[PDB]
């Protein structure tokens, strides 16, 4: 069925050039514009260009004017087409989600979409997070901060903790690095009794701590 | 060319209708926390395949409006409108539910984390609604207006709440300076700011 598959989650230095890939499939491909969006973090959809399938053609915002490259290579058959977004000069702005969506009339409603790109911006460059406690119905928690890139996953005696956990989405710092918090709550009672272990992973760096509170 | 309001709360069974400040051929998208538009009506009141007859819009003379019957927990989402290249900042829209009053904690550094040079003192605002609060630090009266950052977690689906989270961070210096730290907050299920204190 029609389909866009993007690429996975991208890492750029400031200056550097980013690409982007979308793989369109299970349509008649050359009748239909490919546009790119983009979401910075808690903010609106801004639209970067659109590219012409057939033609090759693009045409771009022109706060992107001579930054930004739209390309396209067709399979043999037709049957497939993968769509670039290249960005060069990157800045902290081009911190964002891009997604690629396929125009479906000739005015702009846009059925079909990818599921976005993550493409962060930084200065820095992989690092394992550090893990503290967050210590004492009660509340406690595992504070896991300065780790990069995103994402890292908590769990609680290794999933076995699942009710009354709350896990913050991350915060970027004046480092340049992430901080997130996980917390739970329970009985005052049950402190004494019962074991309660962060579970912390950050693949990418191949960190992996277990902590007790 | 605006939309109208920025944050709506409605009860399971309402109906509620957003409205946009725009000029074209319009159309009006879905979009949950972290994902991907979907279109509901293109041309302004032509309704997307394969979603719920619940979902219309109609030209307003010069706005459109979305509406929405039979609200459903699946409609929480933010919904904005679009006319090609321009895009309206979108409207929240969340489940409405008991008033409820923020559980707070605050908890001190550890003295682990002292050993790196950096203090972060945490306050959590736990399961509360409305999702509006604001959180201020004191510490010997002192009020901080600098240096702090706050995380919020999405409208659980369970219990329709929100959890908040403020970490104020200092060098390990000016931690030892004060002594006394505390978290005071606010919101509509408090008559009168809460804090809390170490
Ligand atoms: C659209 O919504 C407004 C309130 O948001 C309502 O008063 C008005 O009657 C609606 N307009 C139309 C087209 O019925």
């Amino acid at each position: 069925q029609v389909h866009l598959s993007q690429s996975g989650a991208a890492v750029t230095k400031p200056g550097a050039s980013v690409r982007v890939s979308c793989e369109a499939s299970g349509y008649k491909i050359s009748d239909h514009f490919i546009h790119w969006w983009r979401q910075a973090p808690g903010q609106g959809l801004q639209w970067v260009g659109w590219i012409n399938p057939k033609t090759g053609q693009p045409n771009n915002a022109r706060q992107f004017q001579g930054r930004v490259s739209l390309t396209r290579q067709a399979s043999w058959d037709f049957d497939t087409y993968s769509f670039y977004m290249d960005l060069k000069a990157v800045r902290s702005d081009d911190t964002a989600i891009y997604f690629c969506a396929r125009q479906r009339s000739d005015f702009w409603d846009f059925d079909v979409w990818g599921s976005g790109t993550q493409v962060t911006v930084s200065s820095a460059s992989t690092k394992g997070p550090s893990v503290f406690p967050l210590a004492p119905t009660a509340a406690l928690g595992c504070l896991v901060k300065d780790y990069f890139p995103e994402p890292v996953t908590v769990s609680w005696n290794s999933g076995a903790l699942t009710s009354g956990v709350h896990t913050f989405p991350a915060v970027l710092q004046s480092s340049g690095l992430y901080s997130l918090s996980s917390v739970v709550t329970v009985p005052s009672s049950s402190l004494g009794t019962q074991t309660y272990i962060c579970n912390v992973n950050h693949k990418p760096s191949n960190t992996k701590v277990d902590k007790r509170v | 060319m605006t939309q109208s309001p920025s944050s709506l709360s409605a009860r399971v069974g309402d109906t509620v209708t957003i409205t946009c400040q725009a000029n074209g051929y319009l159309n009006w998208y879905q979009q949950r926390r972290g994902k991907a538009p979907k279109l509901l009506i293109y041309d302004g009141s032509k309704l997307e395949r394969g979603v719920p007859a619940r979902f219309s819009g109609r030209r307003w003379g010069q706005e459109y409006n979305l509406t929405i019957n039979n609200l459903q927990p699946e409609d929480v989402a933010t919904y904005f409108c679009q006319v090609y290249e321009f895009i309206v900042p979108g409207t929240r829209l969340d489940l409405k539910r008991t008033v409820a009053a923020p559980s707070v904690f605050i908890f001190p550094p550890s003295d682990e984390q002292l050993k790196s040079g950096t203090a972060s003192v945490v306050c959590l605002l736990n399961n509360f609604y409305p999702r509006e609060a604001k959180v201020q630090w004191k510490v010997d009266n002192a009020l901080q207006s600098g240096n702090s950052q706050e995380s919020v977690t999405e409208q659980d689906s369970k219990d329709s709440t929100y959890s908040l989270s403020s970490t104020l961070t200092l060098s390990k210096a000016d931690y030892e300076k004060h002594k006394v730290y505390a978290c005071e907050v606010t919101h509509q299920g408090l008559s009168s700011p809460v804090t809390k204190s170490f």
